[PDB]
């Protein structure tokens, strides 16, 4: 019995932490290509200058 | 007294039947109480997880 019930909270568990790791490597990636986009624009301004 | 362990030895053994029972009786009685109350509580737990 003790079996079943772990596996219940098992997939439970497990369908929450797959949705939260999708969601945050999504938004990893757009602050990753926000802090590129700032430091290739602001680099071109201290090689201009 | 020779008469009387004749008889008596009957006596005894008799009376090692009627200790079995009572002490199994007395042993399984609170053994199935405990395994009828974790059953219950474990199918209830599958539930209660789901």
């Amino acid at each position: 019995l003790k079996a079943q019930a772990l596996a219940i909270e098992t997939e439970a568990e497990l369908q929450r932490v797959q949705k939260v790791r999708e969601l945050e490597l999504v938004y990893a990636r757009a602050q990753l290509e926000l802090e590129v986009s700032k430091a290739q624009q602001l680099a071109e301004v201290e090689v201009k200058k | 007294q020779s008469e009387a362990e004749k008889a008596r030895k009957e006596l005894l053994e008799l009376e090692a039947l009627s200790m079995a029972v009572e002490s199994t009786g007395t042993a399984k009685a609170e053994a199935e109480s405990r395994a009828e109350a974790a059953r219950i509580e474990g199918e209830g737990s599958v539930l209660q997880a789901k």
